[PDB]
RNA sequence: UCUGGGUCGGGGUUUCGUACGUAGCAGAGCAGCUCCCUCGCUGCGAUCUAUUGAAAGUCAGCCCUCGACACAAGGGUUUGU
RNA sequence: AGAUCUUGGUGGUAGUAGCAAAUAUUCAAACGAGAACUUUGAAGGCCGAAGUGGAGAAGGGUUCCAUGUGAACAGCAGUUGA
């Protein structure tokens, strides 16, 4: 976590056009690779992968 | 084995107590035969058995 | 998604980096560095490597 | 060869950090015979009395953060023991521990 | 005579413990 | 990108860091952590504490 | 594995606040030494200053090492349409 | 078959509650089939002279002291022991 400074575009608030401090999560997301393919096959009874 | 016997026997001779009695433990088996306060100072007179030094408590502190 | 704290753009002013290993109070090594000039760990290093 | 014998440097704040102030000291020779075990492999390792006062020297919970031990892998050859071989951690006083590399040391 | 040999080993049977404490002075044998 | 303040150590506070204190008498003080802050609420001189700006430029 | 994970070491970060020793015509002064000097020198003396944002710790549940050292194709118990 | 029956024996509970008042142990060696606990040595600690020290009165009655044993006892163990 951290926190950022930004500016407020929210029409008819206080902070309007004002910075603020807020809190972030870093999230790290590197690219994910695809192995497979999945199907799905709609039953009375829910989903059954085909 | 255990020299409990001789550490008495030599905290009397020396007029000391158990805390100023020092037993070789490398002649352990030596002091071991020694059932009597005639051995006992033989091994004090030897070396075997040393009456260890008063621990210092020293007034150059207070002084 | 149709309220407007949604959909409302995000233009980020600053983002903080200082040390959260403790109370940081330096963004980058080179502000730390400028600030505080140079150490005697460096003033050794100039002196044993030349 | 198995009649090696090094000079390490063990991190004993590393290893206690946690432990309660009664049990601090204790604990340090716990891991340090536990540390002997790892890089000798022997299960019989025999602590020397002077690095035995050394971890003891400031206390049962003021245990020095670092200490300079040497590792003396011997052969058992003494009795009949389940054990070939047995380490035997000595002490080594040092004024600093700053660049001290593990070193392997002659006889 | 006292060699270099002899006063080695010495210096481990006239030290009965650390700092501070008393040097041995005499370890006799007789029978 | 704020202002930029300073301490009663005379270190740089950047926006969302320590805390800021108001007087009766009307005199704003902010400071950088709990360190400065209490060094301060102390009544102690910052020109006699060595990892102080104010300290460092005087000697 | 195009190695690995450890242990030390290093660097970073951070915590506290400027270490021991040495030096000073710094220092309330005091006690000695004056053919002496023409204003001097020898000790004790908290504290101050320079060395010195120094010293010390920092993963054990901090970050990066590719520096050094050793070790890692070993063990045991089971599992069949 | 009963009497909260008498005497004796045995279960479940249950390998459970628990073996937590007074700071604290550690290293090496010896003996020994066997050592966390015995002994010796070395450290680190406590009692801190209104003591966990040194001696008595009452009470106990051989617990005193040597040697040996390792059955039972010392609510773990013991090579130790009142
Ligand atoms: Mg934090
Ligand atoms: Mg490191
Ligand atoms: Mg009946
Ligand atoms: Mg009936
Ligand atoms: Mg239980
Ligand atoms: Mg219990
Ligand atoms: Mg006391
Ligand atoms: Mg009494
Ligand atoms: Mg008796
Ligand atoms: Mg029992």
């Amino acid at each position: 976590m951290t926190h950022i400074v930004r500016e407020v575009d929210r029409p008819g608030s206080k902070v309007n056009k004002k910075e603020v401090v807020e809190a972030v999560t870093i999230v790290e997301t590197p690219p994910m690779v695809v192995v497979g393919i999945v199907g799905y096959v709609e039953t009375p009874r829910g989903l059954r992968t085909f | 084995s255990m020299l409990r016997l001789q550490k008495r026997l030599a905290s009397s001779v020396l007029r000391c107590g158990k805390k100023k009695v020092w037993l070789d433990p490398n002649e352990t088996n030596e002091i071991a035969n020694a059932n009597s306060r005639q051995q006992i100072r033989k091994l004090i007179k030897d070396g075997l058995i040393i009456r260890k030094p008063v621990t210092v408590h020293s007034r150059a502190r207070c002084r | 998604q149709t309220k407007r704290r949604a959909l409302e753009k995000i233009d980020l002013k600053f983002i903080d980096t200082t040390s959260k290993f403790g109370h940081g109070r330096f963004q980058t090594m080179e502000e730390k560095k400028a600030f505080m000039g140079p150490l005697k760990k460096d003033r050794i290093a100039k002196e044993e490597g030349a | 060869n198995e009649v090696v014998t090094r000079e390490y440097t063990i991190n004993i704040h590393k290893r206690i950090h946690g432990v309660g102030f009664k049990k601090r000291a204790p604990r340090a020779l716990k891991e340090i015979r536990k540390f002997a075990m790892k890089e000798m492999g022997t299960p019989d390792v025999r602590i020397d009395t002077r690095l035995n006062k050394a971890v003891w020297a400031k206390g049962i919970r003021n245990v020095p953060y670092r200490i300079r031990v040497r590792l003396s892998r011997k052969r058992n050859e003494d009795e009949d023991s389940p054990n070939k071989l047995y380490t035997l951690v000595t002490y080594v006083p040092v004024t600093t521990f700053k660049n001290l590399q593990t070193v392997n040391v002659d006889e | 005579i006292m060699n270099q040999e002899k006063l080695a080993k010495l210096q481990a049977q006239v030290r009965i413990g650390g700092k501070g404490t008393a040097r041995r002075k005499k370890k006799v044998v007789h029978r | 990108m704020k202002v930029e303040l300073c301490s009663f150590s005379g270190y740089k506070i950047y926006p969302g860091h320590g805390r800021r204190y108001a007087r009766t008498d009307g005199k704003v003080f902010q400071f950088l952590n709990a360190k400065c802050e209490s060094a301060f609420l102390s009544k102690r001189n910052p020109r006699q504490i060595n990892w102080t700006v104010l300290y460092r430029r005087k000697h």
